[PDB]
């Protein structure tokens, strides 16, 4: 809200000071991904 | 006149160094390990 105004009990994030003093917002977790990465294992190397 | 046969058989070791000469004179070429192997019949994900 904004004291001394008619804007009261509005729901949302105001863009005036979003960080609110914090150095950074952090979120932890894991994640798995598929890829088509290249390899031989171990062919195309010299015969010896 | 069998001295040709006898001397050929005796001096047949010279062929090895003659081959050495022809080898160090000729060009060189080496191949790599190659795979025929099993290869998977892999398509793409179903996309939209």
């Amino acid at each position: 809200s904004i004291t001394r105004t008619r804007v009261s009990r509005l729901y949302g994030l105001p863009a005036a000071n979003p960080n609110n003093g914090k150095e950074y917002y952090e979120v932890a977790g894991r994640f798995s991904l598929i890829s088509l990465v290249p390899s031989n294992d171990d062919y195309q190397t010299p015969i010896t | 006149a069998s001295l040709i046969y006898r001397q050929l058989l005796t001096n047949s070791y010279t062929v090895d160094l003659s081959d050495e000469i022809q080898e160090i004179g000729s060009t060189k070429t080496q191949n790599v390990t190659i795979n025929l192997g099993p290869f998977a019949q892999t398509g793409y994900a179903p996309v939209n």
